[PDB]
């Protein structure tokens, strides 16, 4: 959902468009302040890239890693190239859109930009007051701001309704917290970020 | 071309908000799509309204399409809390074979032209003011202040971060102030 | 991998022998062969409409 790449590099956008009989795959860029705009569409059957007028060849490429799979590749990335990218294919009632990945193009800061987890186990205060506490996990100094903090249970993959605060830039990285109020159990806090440990998304235990 | 002049509109829950989108077109027949971009940036399709169709309706969603005025404004009725998003009015011509330029494109190569979107804020409904309970949670030289307070107007040292105010599922507000510190003002 | 498909095959100019050369400076290699840099100092050749790194 987030792809962080330096300037003058190559970025890849893969997406979960599970369309099988697709003939064209459009790549839309929403630059968060303008309208989502197509950069190109990929002729799947003939495997061609049709760029929009005024562009230059080689800026964008559509790769087919598997059968029904596409990836938008950007060469010589610049900061203007940052935004959100969608793979869109026309469906019968609408145009289906991929989940969309945020491509942020950095100048080159290069540090440990994984989200640093701080854990706030509630005291006995809420159990005494209204017998309903809250578990709050924050994540400091992560890049990019694109993060997904949501809480589930041990016994289920259900996305529990958890209050989520905003993301705030510290100096150049970001911090974001989320709390869940138990109506007790081991409510886990899954953090989806690009920069994590061993590639897989981050996860935090919250014992009683 | 799509023109959504007004952005960041605010409406209460359970009311009806009309998102005014215009369009410029040279197409005899076309369709206008109403999407919503979630905070997860997952562009969700809401409604489809053809140029030569009756004013579209999709349960809660409706369209007041004016072909001559080119006003295809969407209307959301009986809003709930999970309705706040960036609503995009998109002019496309997917299932259209006659009435566009002489290009040999097979309408599967046609782009969905988007307007700059309108963010919708679903404020909670007016209700008696509520006194908030405060927990000062500290674990590892970090302080988080937890506050049931209506309206959103509330006020709460290595560094202090901007407090976050969110609309709780209880039809009210909940805020958290984060700061490396280690009161109440709502009425 | 079937035909009519794409094949993935894993210094200023990097040449491909069996075809083309990729210039990393201006990042320049129609559409038959493409060079993608998935990492730093890592190149992969992609062939649409279906090998040595030098």
């Amino acid at each position: 959902k987030s792809v962080t790449r330096p300037t003058r590099s190559s970025a890849e956008i893969t997406c979960d468009l599970t369309v099988i009989n697709a003939f064209y795959i459009h790549w839309y860029l929403h630059q968060e302040g303008k309208a989502p705009q197509r950069l190109l569409y990929y002729d799947v059957s003939n495997s061609k890239d049709v760029l929009e007028s005024g562009l230059s060849p080689g800026k964008y490429y559509t790769h087919t890693p598997r059968r029904w799979s596409w990836i938008l590749i950007l060469r010589n990335l610049i900061e203007n190239d940052s935004g959100v990218y969608y793979c869109a294919t026309w469906d019968r009632p609408s145009k289906l859109f991929g989940s969309g990945t945020t491509l942020v193009v950095t100048d080159k800061l290069d540090a440990d930009v994984s989200p640093k987890p701080t854990i706030f186990l509630p005291s006995i205060a809420e159990t005494k007051l209204q017998k309903a506490g809250t578990y709050l996990c924050l994540l400091e100094k992560f890049f990019p701001d694109v993060i997904k903090i949501h809480w589930q249970e041990k016994k289920s993959n259900t996305i529990l309704g958890s209050q989520e605060g905003n993301t705030m830039k510290t100096n150049d990285t970001y911090m974001k917290f989320s709390w869940l109020t138990v109506p007790d159990k081991e409510h886990r806090c899954i953090v989806r970020h690009e920069n994590n440990k061993n590639g897989v998304d981050q996860e935090i235990i919250f014992p009683p | 071309k799509v023109t959504q002049a007004q952005s960041s509109v605010s409406m209460p829950v359970r009311k009806a908000v009309t998102l005014n989108c215009l369009y410029e077109t040279s197409w005899w027949s076309y369709y206008i799509f109403w999407y919503k971009q979630l905070p997860s940036k997952e562009m969700i399709f809401l409604i489809r309204q053809g140029s030569d169709e009756q004013n579209a309706k999709s349960g809660r969603y409706s369209v007041n399409f004016k072909k001559a005025a080119k006003s295809v404004a969407l209307t959301i009725s009986a809003l709930q809390l999970e309705d706040s998003a960036k609503y995009f009015c998109a002019l496309g011509a997917p299932h259209t074979y006659w009435g566009i330029s002489t290009d040999l494109s097979s309408w599967d190569t046609r782009q969905m032209f988007f307007g700059t979107g309108i963010k919708l804020f679903v404020e909670p409904r007016s209700q008696p003011h509520t006194k908030p309970s405060v927990f000062v949670m500290k674990n590892g030289t970090n302080v988080a202040c937890l506050v049931e307070f209506y309206p959103k107007d509330i006020r709460i040292k290595i560094t202090e971060f901007d407090p976050a105010i969110v609309i709780s599922p209880s039809g009210k507000y909940n805020a958290v102030k984060l700061g490396k510190y280690e009161s109440v003002q709502h009425d």
